[PDB]
RNA sequence: UGUCCCAACGUUGGGCCCGGUGAACUGUACAUUCCAGUGCGGAGUCUGGAGACACCCAGGGGGAAGCGAAGACCCUAUGGA
RNA sequence: AGGGAAACGUGAUUCAACCUGGGGCCCAUGAAAAGACGAGCAUAGUGUCCGUACCGAGAACCGACACAGGUGUCCAUGGCGGCGAAAGCCAAGGCCUGUCGGGAGCAACCAACGUUAGGGAAUUCGGCAAGUUAGUCCCGUACCUUCGGAAGAAGGGAUGCC
RNA sequence: GUCGGGUGAGAACCCCGACGGCCUAAUGGAUAAGGGUUCCUCAGCACUGCUGAUCAGCUGAGGGUUAGCCGGUCCUAAGUC
RNA sequence: GUGGAAGUCUGUUAGAGUUGGUGUCCUACAAUACCCUCUCGUGAUCUAUGUGUAGGGGUGAAAGGCCCAUCGAGUCCGGCA
């Protein structure tokens, strides 16, 4: 008995990898007799031919670690492999910062706390990298 | 002068088209267009050709898959020959 | 029928990446000898196979308890894990 | 790179083809000229007195 | 590759010329296809 | 730091035995050789002695001026480029 | 509609495809033509001809071979990992055909290789081969120099898990 | 790869199940060129297959490629006639 | 601080090359291969497909290199016994 023809068919009818298709060891004779895609679907319904289950990788251990790293752990010198600007792209980070500081100043203006001249001044000093952060900015603002 | 139809192309797969889709398969001369096959077929078997699909075969001839109108029956037209 | 402990120490004389295969052969040769039967007549239930390949092809266990029965018209032995 | 075996691999180009005129597989499809009968070059058929011995 | 209608035709002929001498010709001639061509071992023209 | 003193042990694939498959190089003939001698002055074969029961397995290659290539060097040709 | 045994979700982040903007460079200036738009709607007819199988490679191609060689394009967003299209491990998918097997603790010898005390280049034409160092962060850094560089100089410290 | 099992006159290597592995820009998926029927089915083992073969890209006979809207076709490029 | 220049650096990304091991092979897997190591890797870069240049002539960042395993003058046939 040579069921390799069937395998190929079974693989397509079940819409699975030939390697996952399963033929019951007690019906090689019947299955050996399947010749059409139909005879196959039939043998499928009787459960003689079935598709094994595909596995998936378990991200459990990966989730735990993901928590520890979001909480700040497992990121010491001995756990870094990439250069510093590799782990954090300095240009991207300056865009993050400056947009914060520019957004902040923008609010205080519309809010009224700042006069278009005070704003202007601050803005110009932000673009000049005078504030390490919005907090640093607010502080400077209060004289 | 060459004739368009050569003879009916009877094979397992030619049977299924016939029984299941009302189609007649022929071995035609390769210079024949879908048009010439259509007319030649109607005039020979007195039927209405709805569609003609062709293929230049690895046999050196041209195969033609002719579908007849629901009004005619492939199984019957082919049965008389 | 009886239960026997098979020593697989001679499987080390065979390149390590091929221990499982040699083990298997050793079992059969042990049963065929201790149950006075031809190795042809010895049948190993898959259980024994899986026990031997449990940890890969090169990490076979130094022993294996196997339960075997002997009988029939040409003489033979059927075996399995325990 | 070896001029031998390794340079033989890149040979998947088509040049000489069945000739419309003579039937020999010598119709260079890139030059559109037959190296055997001269189709595509000469109306007359390619032929030379050196294709045979001087006195024959 | 992309073949033409002419090309396809000849390949077709070649496949036909690649059959064996019918058993009845053996009998009729009281006793070999010298042009047998294998796709791998040989090479057609064009 | 096994490059060395200075070699050791181990791992894997061969090697060795078995089944199957199954080439090639090479071959004037003879041939179990060794020590001397002789010879166109570099001998398994001549001469004198010595040694030598026949067959087979593995080995590392001393010899057959071993096999492989009508010497690339040198000279000669009323040669070639 | 379809598909699914069944449920037949909703929010979010990062966002290949695709869309759309700004800037910089050239002693270098980055095709053309057909066609399309410009130029509406109904209904009907027509839309011929040629290609379409399979391989696309450690057996379907070239290399005399089922040759460890050679041979273009697309998938570059599957998971862990990490700077990464890197290593290692693992899915999906594919395979056990880089296609002869059996046996001997399996000797000498050889191929690839591990480990070797004390010494430490004594080896050798020569440190050939092998080895040492190694990722990241902080500290620190000579001569010289075309001021760019030398420079990761050197040297010193740290490095996990909870 | 191994243990079972299927088929067969004949099975280490054809097929089924389990276990054990190998490939992760490839040993996966889609293709260009080139090959030209090698594709599928059935029947086979004198040849081919680095051993064997019930298997096969082998032998024999049958069958298989369907397009207004995927390519070609049309256009023009270096350039060619 | 921003900016992101460069025949720039590291880099078996892909890809291109070929320094050493004078390793393996050397009747080969291979009439130029294998492995480890190593160079380049945004540019005078690499590559597919098309196209141009022909034998005392091409092409040559020049080695007398290359022009289908053929090059101090390709190959085929003829002169030719
Ligand atoms: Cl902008
Ligand atoms: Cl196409
Ligand atoms: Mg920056
Ligand atoms: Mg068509
Ligand atoms: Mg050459
Ligand atoms: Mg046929
Ligand atoms: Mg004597
Ligand atoms: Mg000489
Ligand atoms: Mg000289
Ligand atoms: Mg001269
Ligand atoms: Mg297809
Ligand atoms: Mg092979
Ligand atoms: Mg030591
Ligand atoms: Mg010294
Ligand atoms: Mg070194
Ligand atoms: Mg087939
Ligand atoms: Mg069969
Ligand atoms: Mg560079
Ligand atoms: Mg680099
Ligand atoms: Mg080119
Ligand atoms: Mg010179
Ligand atoms: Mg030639
Ligand atoms: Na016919
Ligand atoms: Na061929
Ligand atoms: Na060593
Ligand atoms: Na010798
Ligand atoms: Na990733
Ligand atoms: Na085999
Ligand atoms: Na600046
Ligand atoms: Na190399
Ligand atoms: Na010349
Ligand atoms: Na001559």
């Amino acid at each position: 008995t040579d069921l390799s023809a069937q395998k190929r068919l079974a693989a397509d009818v079940l819409d699975v990898g030939k390697n996952r298709v399963w033929f019951n060891p007690e019906r090689q004779g019947d299955i050996a007799d399947a010749i059409t895609r139909e005879d196959v679907r039939e043998l499928v319904d009787e459960g003689a031919i079935q598709a094994k289950d595909k596995k998936g990788n378990s991200r459990g251990r990966a989730r735990e670690r993901q928590k520890k790293r979001a909480k700040g752990h497992q990121k010491g010198a001995g756990s870094r492999k990439g250069k510093a600007g590799a782990r954090q792209n300095s240009k991207e980070d300056w865009e993050s910062r400056i947009r914060a500081q520019r957004t902040k100043l923008r609010e205080l203006r519309d809010e009224g706390t700042l006069s278009s001249s005070q704003y202007r001044d601050l803005y110009d000093k932000a673009g000049g990298g005078e504030f390490d952060s919005v907090a640093d900015l607010e502080r400077y603002i209060d004289a | 002068s060459w004739d368009v139809i050569k003879h009916p192309h009877v094979t397992e797969k030619a049977m299924n088209d016939m029984d299941f889709q009302n189609k007649l398969q022929f071995a035609v001369d390769d210079r024949a267009s879908k048009g010439e096959v259509a007319d030649a077929v109607e005039e020979q078997y007195d039927v209405t050709v709805e569609q003609v699909n062709t293929q230049n075969t690895m046999d050196g001839e041209k195969k033609a898959v002719v579908r007849l109108s629901e009004d005619d029956d492939a199984q019957e037209v082919a049965s008389r020959i | 029928e009886r239960v026997v402990t098979i020593p697989l120490r001679d499987a080390r004389a065979e390149p390590n990446h091929k221990r499982a295969d040699k083990a298997m052969i050793l079992i059969r040769e042990h049963l065929a000898k201790h149950f006075s039967v031809d190795e042809d007549a010895v049948r190993l239930d898959p259980s024994i196979n899986e026990a031997a390949w449990a940890r890969g092809r090169a990490n076979t266990p130094s022993k294996i308890r196997v339960r075997a029965a002997r009988f029939e018209e040409e003489g033979e032995a059927i075996v399995e894990a325990e | 790179t070896g001029a031998g075996t390794p340079s033989q691999g890149k040979k998947n180009t088509t040049t000489h083809t069945k000739c419309r005129r003579c039937g020999e597989k010598s119709y260079h499809t890139k030059k559109k000229v037959c190296s055997s009968c001269g189709f595509g070059k000469s109306a007359k058929r390619r032929d030379y007195e050196w294709q045979s011995k001087a006195g024959e | 590759g992309k073949k033409s209608k002419a090309t396809k035709k000849r390949l077709a002929k070649l496949d036909n010329q690649n059959s064996r001498v019918p058993a009845w010709v053996m009998l009729k001639t009281d006793e070999r296809n010298h042009k047998r061509r294998h796709w791998r071992r040989n090479d057609t023209d064009e």
